[PDB]
């Protein structure tokens, strides 16, 4: 099972800069076609990069990081902008 | 979605390459995505 965090000014400020909410970002990991990178070990969590697609009309980036807890498992959201064409190919085509 | 949200995410869809900033989450190339998993994260 999985639950998501993020802190509310880090999702404001990402809204401001690359208009891309934490809320619609959450959604990549509803597409089953996701397509997920992982970066590093970082403060005690791995560090991914998700593409997916946001109500069938967007393919968003996401930075976030991963953790295990006892019978769950947390998403905590980081960064969120929109998809540049290479990483457009990759999540249509990879 | 209201209106206003559908709004704004067909802005988003409708951005050119040349205004996405990367300061936050840098370009990636091809080979950086070699040893990605499509899916590790669905649960339905």
């Amino acid at each position: 099972p999985m639950e998501f965090e993020w802190d509310a000014n880090k999702a404001k400020s990402n809204l401001r800069k690359h208009g891309v909410r934490f809320e619609d970002a959450v959604l990549v990991f509803d597409d089953p076609r996701h397509l997920s990178r992982q970066e590093r070990y970082e403060n005690g969590e791995y560090r991914w990069q998700t593409l997916g697609l946001v109500h069938g009309i967007v393919v968003i980036l996401v930075a976030h990081s991963v953790r295990f807890e006892s019978g769950f498992d947390v998403i905590r959201i980081i960064s969120a902008r929109k998809a540049d064409r290479k990483e457009r190919n990759r999540y249509e085509h990879g | 979605l209201s209106a206003q949200h559908e709004a704004e995410l067909k802005a988003l869809a409708k951005k050119s390459d040349d205004e996405i900033d990367y300061s936050d989450i840098p370009a990636s190339e091809d080979g950086q995505w070699s040893e990605a998993v499509r899916g590790k994260f669905f649960r339905p």
